[PDB]
């Protein structure tokens, strides 16, 4: 029963790492959208 | 009646707004008036120097 | 081929470094408002400065009529160019010690320690690195490892990146494991900051992992006056809205606050002397019709003769 | 008549919108003394 | 284990040192880094008696 | 009695004060117990005229039990009549009237209605002679069906035996209902004024088992000091020593008690209109603090006194 | 008796008059004894608006 | 039994009146003493 | 044998406080507490 | 109200006799009670 | 020795308590009076400067 | 070593104060109670005293005492005291064999030890041991009445320790502590009493106030008008509350000693000791109580004679 | 009110009797002592003047 | 009748002056008291002797708190009045018809006791003395006497002896007849006036035998023995040593008690007096002290009193 | 009889006069028989004040 | 019964008068006895 | 062993005779001072 | 029950020792105040 | 015993005779000594006169 | 115990010695410390017979 909660917290941590990586990505995407218009 | 209720309601609102205006204004009035006194003293010290 | 053109134009974007996560609501919560500064009952502060190029001063604190502030407390802090160390002794011996260390102007390492003499000792280690365009810090509250080699404590890692010279988006991650029998929980919270072009007004919104939302606005009307609004909310949902203003001068500092809970608050500090300064704080609650009044003072004096002449003139 | 958590959410939101409109107004500049 | 007893003993020692001698260590850094270097009485008395 | 009256003129005695003005310097001038409060309070009084003195005062208070939330008072004073009225929230009416038949003889009425409590009125006649002072007050006068008095009657006499001393007494007779006979209590009064008007001793032996012994002293033209000791098979007492340092800009009052408590009262006049006032009390034996703050605006009603107040 | 009812009725009337109209009588004496004789709003408002 | 209390209170009132008359008379006797000094 | 914090004890305490305060005020030390100006 | 005098009466009486005797001894009238020789 | 040690520690405790009480009493009875006296000195100095410039 | 040097520095620092040694707790009311007043000296009925001096360099004398008509004084009593430079020893024998013996011993001029013993032949023997040390600026004494130890090793008796320190060359504040344990079944009780003395600058008048552990207060004033005359007042007061105020004067001369006493209890007292001869001396004591209107009169006499021939010529001339 | 006057005479007589016997008891042995001391001083003065 | 003049008999003393030497001069029973006493007498004149005496006392049963006495004495009349607290009036009056014949009236009112008055007539002849005194005279409805009547006679049968008798007739109410008692009187004066024997056998069976003796001009002694079936008696031997500065009186009793009385005149005005009694059979002591001021009324006696 | 009532009345009068007026009669004889003849206060005061 | 007591008292008075008369005679008797020897 | 009234009569008489013998003796003159 | 009385008397003895120590301390502080005058 | 009873009887008799001799002798000795002093003063006044 | 009986016996002996022989010990100290050293009769008799 605790393994499902551990896997849920692990998925939350990996999602947080993915969102932090996407926030590091986001200046490039924002500037290229500003370059597109 | 309804007139006696409206007088009490208006008096309570006036009491709250009055003590609120006093508490939020009188320390500010003291601060601003002391700062104006300091500005006036600096102006008198500047004019007597020049 | 995103990486090389990434390095080139991200060097050409000319991004600015935002502040820390602790300095996200520094303008609204700490500068304008009075909740950090408000107290109850009488208090006197007696701090004397021995030196300035190493910043070193000892502070006595007397208080009566309050629950949070103790009766007597002696604090002393030392600050050279890169190391900040603060010690705090209390009656019934509650020791609080904070140590900052600057590895660089960007990178710092800090330790917070607290012993309450009847409560478990609470310590946290924080590493704070401010880059050119992002700011990271990692703090650990009560680090401890189980017999299996597993972490047990609180770990908060927060990141903040400016996507543009106005915005700053970021996040914080809190992983807490109390004992090891139960697996610890993880919570992710988001952070948003918007700075205006002329540095006039700052928007700041955070959505906490507990469902709580804190949205604030700071605005500078003129060089001596400032204003700010904050809104906090958290089924069982409740929230407060607080508007406040800070009118500062050379002689006095005024702070006013109106809350949505039916209370008003005032905080006035008068620098009547170059050494002595009076300070006053008042809170009126209208829904239950009572008043908390706190008064206090601050002496600052010198330790040596040179700062004694430098303090007066 | 609602008396819900949505009621106090909308109440705090309306108070926040009113305060933002009050601060960004020139009436807030009128509350600022000139000196 | 024995390493658990060792780490517990040295954490107890570190706790005792940080309890008793943190703020005197800060005051020792202060008294070392002053050009005046006052005595024990002036460093604790809040008076300006220099 | 003409030769006796000439003999009385041969003494050249002085008129002593009233029984209410016996401890006037110690209890009311030096100390702060009449003046101390708790919580915030604001006073807004405006003066309409000065040759008859007439003014209206609004009083806001919060954080205390004794002071009400809102109180409007108004007093009028011509040459020989003084009329004070006080209206309160929940309609507590307090009215006092002094009337001078002469500069010596006065008649005064006090009335209090609390809207749920029995109406309390007292009628007092006070006559000051050349060398003695008598006053008789009656609280709640009422006569039974038998023609007997029912109420409180206090008669006090004070004669100066010499231009330094003044000895006297008061007598209280109280009859509550008429079923039980009323009881009487006699209390003694002693006052000693020094020769150069420097220090005043004042001792009174109350009939309820209480004793109040007080001293007032004037160190200089700006500073004053005073001590009081009050005591009462149940006996308990307190000793309070205080000082008042007054100036043209502020009034300071400090008080040290035998009950382990200290008190301070600072009335700082910062403006010709505005005045800030502070009062603080620390009890060391149970370690708590009572803080009251407040302020007073005095303003004019007409244009002439508006220029007279500023300059 | 009838005299008891009479004295009770007139003391009740006197109590009602002294309750409702004492301080307006003092204000009427004040307004009669002023040279300016202001209106009713200025007589109650604490503002210096004259 | 209440008549004894009434008589005691009346005796207290008459004694207070007697002490009041004594405090009226005695300063004149003291002035006669002061003339003797 | 004390056996009590007697009423006479606090009577003597209040009297000693009164005598000490009168001796303090009549002393020139009370004149020293008064400023010259 | 009427109450018992019994503590306060004898205490104030002894105190007043003490104060009067101290004032009598410290007076120069006590020096007049001493013969010159 | 240990009973004398607890005696000396109780002496330190009562000394610190009495110092705290006398300190807060001296502050509460001195600081508003210090403000009053210093404001009065400033007003006297302002009157002297106005008197010397007038004469 | 270093502690002795710090103690010597502290002793010099205390010598900077220039304080004076106050008297003992027994000599706190020495002027008012024993010198001025007559309560130690008043008696009832006729009494004759016959003492003869055998020597003076050790002071030694034997005293016969005849008395009749009183309850305090016995019919016959014989006392003898010896006094060299450092030891004082008094022994008293009584009819029905009531032995009273007091012995002083001076280890120094400051530190003294004294023993008091009393056997009443039908009453329990009452003995006290007292150690009195006078320092340069304070006075300590510890007396123990009936010392005895229980089977558990616990004290059983009365122990009084008193301390008196001069805060200044005019005042002297102090206290006394009485711990009394009668049997051991009930725990012993403790009582603290306060002591206050004020000496005037020209040694003219002395105030002395003590607040006893029983709630009792004794406040006294002594004044010396001239070289031959003295006066003094005392107020002594103890659900039991009662008090007495006594004012007395002592007019002494080369030929006689007069003592007058006025009480607040409606009684007056007189005590006249007229030395009519260098050997014989007559003494009188009279007391009138006005509240119950009666009179206590005691007359008596004192012969002092010599034991040897040299003091017989030294006594007359 | 003659009986009140007679009670005043009785109280005055009793107080005068008490003060009289108190003054006699407190004055006569003192007067004998002082007069004997004056006689001794006069005897010493006569012995001093005849010697010189 | 002529041979009665040939014997050359001398007038003896009165019946009251029979034990004048032993009972009143030497002994102290008239003079002893208890507790403090003060005496204040002042002389207004001397040719008629007139003086008023104040008396203060406390601590005794016999002597009152305050007593004011005044006496007047010219050549032939004497009048003594004594007022007391609680108004006990004592008045005595002597009147001289001659130097021999005198008439006296004594009166006593105790204000709550029956008034006691006695009338006495004293005639002193060349060789005898007669006196008739009557206590409370009253006549019944039958014309009969009711009271006390004492008639006494004393004749010198020779210039050393004096024999006589007294007769007491007492009738209380008149219901019972009054009783009569005859007592005998014997006096012997020595030839050189040194010693005097004095005996009386009373009608109650009592006998009083006394002797007085004069050793020198300053010292005197005297013994008395009194006895009264239920018979008991006391033997008292005493002495009086008189001087210009003081008077000493000592007394030793057979009842186990000793007594002393010293009147020391320290001033020409002031005089101290002391009296002491010790009972050894029950071991207690009675002590009395007191004083006498005599002061003048006018200026002339004030100068005569000092010198 | 009537003579018994007469003798009882005159003995009662004689008793009253001898009770209240014996010693003032003696003092009147004394004051008549002095050459100084003092006043009433000197005749009762024990002082030598003449 | 009382008459015999009255007669006894009267006899006592007459006997006393006889003894008094004999005592008045007795100087003559004593002197003539002294003349006889 | 009699314990009668005659006992105290003889006792008082013997005391009287002894006192007469003491007074009439010159020892009573010896108890008198010469001056 | 008797333990509370024993503790109260022990507290009284310790308080007596404390006040005795304070009375020993006080003259030094008072003289150092007097030297400051 | 009997001998101790004899000592007690002798001591009681001695006590009685001692206090009797003191009471009968000491005021007489004071009187005689004062009279001797008065005679000596008269003799010294007589010799200085002649 | 046995020590209790021993201390009781020696305190009984000390009480007996202090009762019977205190004042003869004082008189022996007196007689030893005199230069004349009189006999037993002169040491107790109050007469000046020396
Ligand atoms: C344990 C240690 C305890 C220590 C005890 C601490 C006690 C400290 C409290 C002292 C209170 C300050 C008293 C005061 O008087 O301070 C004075 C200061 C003004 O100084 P100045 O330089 O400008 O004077 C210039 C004057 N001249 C222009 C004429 C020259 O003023 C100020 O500090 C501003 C104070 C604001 C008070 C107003 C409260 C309003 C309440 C509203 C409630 C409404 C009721 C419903
Ligand atoms: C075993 C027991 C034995 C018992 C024996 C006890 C013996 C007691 C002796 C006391 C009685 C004798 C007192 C006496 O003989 O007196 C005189 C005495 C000596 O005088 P002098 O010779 O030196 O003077 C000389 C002056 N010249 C030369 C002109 C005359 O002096 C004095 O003792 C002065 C003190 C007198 C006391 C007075 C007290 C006041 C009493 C009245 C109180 C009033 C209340 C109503």
């Amino acid at each position: 029963e605790k393994r499902a909660h551990q896997e849920q917290t692990e998925k939350t941590l990996k999602q947080a790492a993915y969102v932090a990586a996407f926030l590091w990505v986001s200046p490039m995407i924002w500037h290229l959208v500003k370059k597109q218009w | 009646s309804f007139v006696r209720n409206a007088f009490t309601k208006s008096g309570n609102l006036a009491w709250t707004l009055t003590t609120t205006a006093l508490l939020l204004g009188v320390p500010l009035s003291l601060s601003i008036l002391a700062e104006q006194q300091l500005i006036e003293m600096e102006k008198t010290f500047d004019l007597q120097s020049d | 081929d995103t990486y090389k053109q990434l390095h080139s134009h991200r060097q050409s974007l000319e991004l600015v470094n935002p502040g820390t996560v602790e300095n996200l609501n520094k303008e609204v919560s700490r500068d304008v408002f009075l909740s950090q500064y408000f107290f109850t009952g009488l208090r006197a502060d007696l701090n004397k400065a021995f030196s300035m190029n190493p910043a070193f001063q000892t502070s006595h604190t007397f208080s009566i009529g309050s629950q949070a502030l103790p009766k007597y407390a002696f604090s002393a802090l030392f600050a050279n160019d890169n190391l900040f160390a603060q010690g705090n002794i209390d009656n019934d011996l509650s020791v609080s010690g904070r140590l900052n260390y600057g590895w660089d102007k960007k990178n710092i390492s800090k330790v917070n320690l607290q012993i309450s003499d009847g409560q478990p000792t609470m310590c946290q280690l924080e590493q704070d690195y401010q880059a050119s365009d992002f700011s990271v810090n990692v703090k650990t509250l009560n680090p401890s490892f189980s017999e299996k080699g597993e972490f047990t404590g609180v770990a908060v890692a927060s990141f903040l990146q400016s996507v543009t010279p106005q915005l700053a988006l970021g996040l914080e991650t809190l992983y807490s494991r109390t004992d090891g029998s139960a697996p610890g929980d993880a919570g992710v919270s988001y952070l948003t900051r918007y700075v205006s072009k002329k540095q006039d007004w700052i928007f700041s919104g955070q959505l906490q992992a507990n469902g709580a939302l804190i949205a604030s606005l700071w605005r500078k009307v003129a060089q001596n006056v400032e204003a700010g609004i904050e809104t906090t909310l958290q089924p069982t949902v409740e929230g407060s809205t607080t508007i406040g203003a800070k009118y500062e001068y050379r002689q006095s500092v005024y702070r006013g606050t109106l809350d949505s809970n039916g209370k008003v608050a005032c905080f006035l500090e008068r620098k009547v002397l170059p050494t002595l300064s009076v300070l006053f704080c008042g809170e009126i609650d209208h829904f239950k019709n009572d008043t908390k009044i706190g008064c206090g003072l601050q002496f600052e004096t010198a330790g040596n003769q040179e700062l004694l002449m430098l303090q007066q003139g | 008549f609602k008396e819900s958590p949505l009621y106090t959410i909308a109440l705090n939101g309306a108070f926040f919108v009113a305060g933002v409109a009050f601060i960004q107004s020139p009436l807030m500049d009128m509350l600022a003394p000139q000196l | 284990d024995e390493s658990k007893e060792r780490i517990s003993k040295i954490l107890t020692l570190t706790h005792n040192v940080a309890h008793y001698g943190w703020i005197p260590f800060v005051l020792y850094l202060g008294w070392a880094h002053t050009s005046n270097r006052p005595n024990f009485l002036n460093l604790l008395s809040p008076l300006p008696s220099v």
